[PDB]
């Protein structure tokens, strides 16, 4: 005999994200093998963990920064830590992160000196947690978390921004500067002036790379912005 | 696996639900090596 | 930590490498490629057939040719124009002047997350009405075929041939929806997100693949030719990749700086 | 220990300052199996094509801006004799078959010294169309002597100048604003690459396996891999030093296969 | 109690190709046995693998080709390899293939000499993969794949067209001459002129057959064309 | 390969018989007679009775 | 067998779902033989 | 537990029906103590 049943209030509804399959129409098809293609990607983090070049303003954009010769106490360059900020816009970390809502883990920064082999100097890198006003001098910078990097044989030096947050997970866009979106600043200080022998070009250049850390993680997908087509 | 919630019952046969490749006769590994 | 970036390979680190600290817990794995792409989305909007159709001719078509436009939709994330594959996406910023306007489409989300080079997956289709209380049907034929164009006379009532055929045709009740899944049926093993070859051996257009799609879809009203109405009708098409895979990294679009 | 020598056939190449060899995706990129989409007897490698072929690029000058680049389509370079490259036996055998598949090995050389400043990025972009003019026809050898270094602009950035299928006159021409073959300069480091600068090294070596949408591709049109050179930091040097450095490169095919023997190809 | 359930968005739909059965109406019927009929067909390949006669133009169609007496360097006859081409139209291989979309395997061709027993001669058969222009002389033909067939006691000679393709499976119709539809040409060359004794008819005739190979295969059915009724 | 077509029975061959080569893999079996014919199709159109 | 996807459950009995012939009391084989 | 009447069958998997807390590496008891 017929099994008696009563459908629920939710019937004939079409839900895009429903976690289930549907009815086939043209089954029994067999396809060519794909064993010959190497380098299968299993998770997009594999691509998020590859360094890429950032951008700045030369006033009209370049990835590097030119070390001046004048003497002043302001930071050489400083940008905030917010994945929606323009500097991270074109880097892979930012581009992928803009399609989600939350993140964890430690961000990573890398530099490389491309000046003459005969030069010598030292630089100071610091990371300042949030405050009423951002740092503006070496004395203030020394107190926060910082490290000293000196020009030598090896060319590059890596820096890690620790994950220090009042809550697990953080927003990936800053509609307003709540403590859950913005997380301080990063700034670079020229500790000592550069020394060059006679008859050498002045004003060397330095280069930046940005990538995800070891324990980086994303979550909660979201729809993407199509404005690029225009 | 995937965005599939069912874990107990499948009605249609595998060869009708999915496509298959005809035969011939954990942590993420890295891409790009140096030696 | 000291390192050399010129070597290409750089080992990812943690906070503890240079300072006192510890590593964080995993969390969740929402970045999985298979889990990311299994979500439906809009693809294109097409009209509904009310008689036998004439498939559009190839692109070198001159003026004065008679055919039906905007009735067929391709199943492919790549750009298309006039129901035929293309290479550059189009946009009409000045709807004025003579000439027929060319239909266009694209998969904005797929190309916003198109970080790889090759792709392969099954595909599930759905259709939905944009008019109140409409009756319609949907037809399909695989990649590398063509649509039969003629009709038959039953009791002095013309009946288009696309009613019958051994390739799927489906009907829906008043206000209903149509849903089903398709296999990967192209001759090529994988679908190229970006391509740089040529199909024909000469006089070809470089970078234009030949069979990068799943098939073709259209909609029609189940009534004879004698009931051609006076108002146009439209439907919407939804697609959803299933059991996807990727094969080789690439770069993402260029987000212009104001 | 920064000194290495690579040998193959009747040719050998060396270097006084090396940084390593980059393997693209696998442990041994040379290993490969014959294609499964043809049933005739194939033609494996013979000792007269296990070589390194050398060519010359255009010279680097200080007037070049940033992100300017030069391209070299690998299988097309032999066929077009770009930069004086000539394959001899390899070219002769490639002109007498229908199908071909193979990996590659490449190396580039420069001669900057400790008193110069600059950087160059070398990467292998797969599936690109930088070698075709906007009208859709391959660039002639005369165009390269005029456009010494390819400029960079929004058109290239957005792929708005890709090869075009004429749409006739029945329609009304639309506005083209985006294409799938765009180039994003800031992300070029995704592909296998090495960075060349004055202070560190003078050569870069990359090893790459085969890729394609089918087990094998037509001989006369496949363009899967492409070699790329781009400027990151513009050159500068003190007055009186050496000017206009030269550039050169060498290529080697690995584990080739051929199918579909016929007579010499001829366009028509 | 009633089992609560919610129907999906796909309900009341009629799908022609659905892989399932329906409700019976008049069951319990028993039918006569059919053990007495021999030669049951299990797969249409059994019929696809039977040779049949091709066609050509005598300018208005005949299956054979007449060997002339004049001397010239052009091929005696040449036709493309495309299942939609007219020559294969009426043969079983083509007729069946027109109802599908893809194919694999090796095609097979056969010839038979029906001239006087006293004649002697030799012929050259060649198969040219795709090129810019098709072959037009014996020197070019010799280089491609070819074989030599000589008139003797036995009358027929079989030839196999290898499956050499850039991809698995190939299209069975040529809307445009992409490399996935057209696959070169086949041509026949008269190596030496025929020798006949006095008082014998001139211009012997040769006959063609076409059939599927051992490893031939079809796939992906498609609807058929009803134009034949007119 | 030498053969006689007048006998009616001819044995199917492969590429390797007369040249160097190998046979291809099976693939799929869509030609099965039982599987081919199980598809609905239109047959006729008729009117509807309103009386005896 | 055939264009039938179900492989687990059958509701009606065989003699009601199909017709049967009342009793009385791999690779493809070739058609046509020569001896 | 809770205002849930079913006690025999669950269709979807637990990790899809409910949210879970990711790991890291009777009579009513009283509130407020005096010592």
């Amino acid at each position: 005999g017929p099994i008696p049943t009563a459908p629920r209030e939710n019937s004939l509804m079409f839900l895009s994200t429903l976690p289930d399959d549907t009815v086939p129409a043209y089954g029994n098809v067999r396809t060519p093998p794909v064993n010959y293609l190497p380098g299968e990607i299993t998770d997009l983090l594999q691509l998020a963990r590859i360094p890429t070049l950032m951008a700045f303003e030369r006033v009209t954009y370049v990835p590097y920064v030119a070390v001046p010769t004048q003497f002043d106490d302001r930071p050489l360059i400083s940008f905030p830590i917010t994945l929606s900020d323009p500097v991270y816009q074109n880097t892979l970390v930012g581009a992928i992160s803009s399609n989600f809502a939350n993140y964890r883990g430690c961000i990573q920064i890398t530099l490389t000196f491309c000046g003459p082999m005969m030069a010598r100097g030292k630089f100071l890198l610091s990371y300042s947690p949030p405050n009423g006003t951002q740092p503006q001098t070496l004395s203030e910078a020394m107190q926060c978390t910082y490290s000293i990097w000196d020009i030598g044989l090896n060319s590059s030096w890596t820096f890690v921004v620790p994950y220090i947050s009042p809550s697990d997970y953080r927003e990936t866009r800053a509609i307003t500067n709540s403590v859950y979106s913005a997380d301080g600043w990063f700034s670079l200080h020229k500790l000592t002036k550069i020394t060059l022998p006679p008859d050498c070009p002045q004003s060397p250049c330095i280069l930046f790379f940005a990538s995800a850390g070891e324990d980086y993680t994303l979550r909660l997908p979201v729809d993407c912005n199509p404005s690029y087509v225009f | 696996r995937g965005n599939n919630g069912n874990m107990t019952f499948n009605y249609y046969a595998n060869t009708y639900q999915n496509s298959v490749d005809f035969s011939t006769s954990g942590i993420l590994n890295p891409l790009g090596y140096l030696k | 930590s000291t390192d050399n970036a010129e070597t290409g390979v750089i080992e990812a680190g943690n906070t503890d490498t240079d300072f006192s600290g510890e590593l964080a817990a995993p969390g969740s794995n929402h970045t999985n490629v298979k889990f990311l792409f299994d979500r439906s989305r809009l693809l294109n909007v097409i009209k509904v057939l009310e008689k036998d159709a004439v498939f559009p001719r190839p692109f070198p078509t001159q003026e004065g040719a008679q055919q039906d436009d905007g009735y067929f939709c391709l199943l492919t994330p790549r750009p298309t124009v006039a129901s035929r594959p293309a290479t550059r996406f189009g946009l009409y910023a000045n709807p004025s002047g003579s000439g027929v306007l060319a239909n266009t489409s694209l998969d904005f989300n797929f190309y916003s997350l198109a970080c790889f080079t090759y792709f392969r997956s099954d595909l599930e289709v759905t259709v939905v009405s944009l008019e109140p209380d409409l009756e319609f049907a949907v037809g399909w034929f695989p990649s590398g075929s063509e649509y039969q164009a003629s009709s038959f006379v039953y009791d002095q009532l013309h009946v288009p041939f696309h009613f019958t055929g051994r390739t799927p045709r489906a009907f829906a009740s008043k206000g209903g929806k149509v849903s089903f899944v398709l296999p990967w049926n192209s001759v090529s093993s994988v679908l190229p997100v970006r391509w740089g070859g040529a199909s024909k051996l000469s006089s070809a257009t470089r970078g234009l693949p030949a069979h990068a799609d799943w098939g073709t879809i259209y909609a029609f009203v189940p009534r004879p030719n004698e009931k051609k109405s006076t108002a146009v009708k439209h439907v919407a098409v939804y697609i959803r990749y299933k059991n996807a895979r990727a094969w080789c990294p690439s770069m993402l679009p260029f987000r212009s700086y104001k | 220990d920064r000194v290495t020598t690579q040998t193959a056939g009747n040719t050998a190449i060396n270097t006084q300052s090396s940084l390593g060899v980059l393997c693209a995706y696998v442990e041994d990129p040379t290993k490969s199996d014959p294609p499964s989409s043809s049933t005739d007897q194939p033609t494996t490698t013979f000792t007269a094509i296990d070589r390194w072929y050398t060519g010359r690029l255009n010279s680097w000058t200080k007037a070049v801006k940033t992100f300017s680049f030069q391209a070299v389509p690998l299988p097309g370079a032999f066929l077009s004799r770009q930069g004086g490259l000539n394959g001899g036996a390899f070219t002769a055998t490639l002109h007498r078959h229908f199908l071909m598949k193979c990996g590659w090995q490449v190396q580039v050389q420069c001669n900057l010294t400790q008193f110069h400043q600059g950087a160059l990025l070398v990467a292998m972009v797969p599936e690109t169309t930088l070698d075709v003019k906007p009208d859709g026809k391959a660039k002639s050898l005369q165009e390269l002597n005029e456009e010494q270094w390819v400029e960079m602009s929004d058109d290239y950035r957005t792929g708005k100048n890709m090869p075009f299928q004429s749409l006739g006159t029945y329609y009304r021409p639309p506005n083209w604003t985006w294409g799938p073959n765009f180039i994003n300069p800031y992300q070029v480091t995704v592909f296998p690459h090495q960075i060349l600068n004055a202070r560190t090294s003078t050569s870069v070596d990359i090893n790459v396996p085969y890729i394609g949408e089918t087990p094998t591709q037509s001989s006369e049109t496949q363009n899967s891999w492409t070699l790329l050179v781009m400027v990151l930091v513009p050159l500068d040097y003190k007055e009186g030093a050496t000017t206009d450095p030269e550039i050169t490169f060498s290529v080697r095919p690995t584990s080739p296969y051929f199918n579909g023997l016929r007579n010499r190809y001829t366009a028509g």
